[PDB]
């Protein structure tokens, strides 16, 4: 559906509200496209961490918080800590197909 | 004339569909220039409308 051309990472260093940021190619990854700002690891926080690119869903630690900050639906890495450290991806899983984010790796 | 004379009222609210286009998998508001056009959908959209 609407390509989510993730941008890579959330950049952080010390613990800071960074955003990982999840562009996507086609329009913006939101909630439509249910970017959902999802911080998943493999097994781990696996899930949305946003809610639809807009708030902090299921994986969040309010690092990958959902928040569309642009055609980027930047999981929101607010105090991003050495845990928060995750591919939040804000995985489109939009109306037509997933479409999903590539990875906004929080770090 | 002026001793005669209408009062050119305020005008109003105006429904539209064609707005509505489809998003290759749902709606798709596609407004041309200042349309707040009022929309809602099953739940409640931007019904002070959008020219988003």
């Amino acid at each position: 559906e609407i390509v989510m051309t993730q941008s890579p990472a959330t950049l952080s260093v010390s613990p800071g509200e960074r955003a990982t940021l999840s562009c996507r190619a086609s329009q913006s990854v939101a909630t439509n496209v249910a970017w959902y700002q999802q911080k998943p690891g493999q097994a781990p926080r696996l899930l949305i961490y946003g809610a639809s690119t807009r708030a902090t869903g299921i994986p969040a630690r309010f690092s990958g918080s959902g928040s569309g900050t642009e055609f980027t639906l930047t999981i929101s890495s607010l105090q991003s800590e050495d845990f928060a450290v995750y591919y939040c991806q804000q995985c489109n899983d939009w109306l037509t197909f997933g479409q999903g984010t590539k990875v906004e790796i929080k770090r | 004339d002026q001793g005669h004379y209408v009062e050119m009222h305020q005008p109003g609210l105006v429904a539209d569909h064609s707005l509505l286009s489809i998003h290759s998998a749902k709606v798709k508001i596609t407004v041309p220039s200042g349309a707040q056009v009022k929309y809602y959908c099953k739940c409640p959209d931007v019904r002070k409308g959008i020219t988003s």
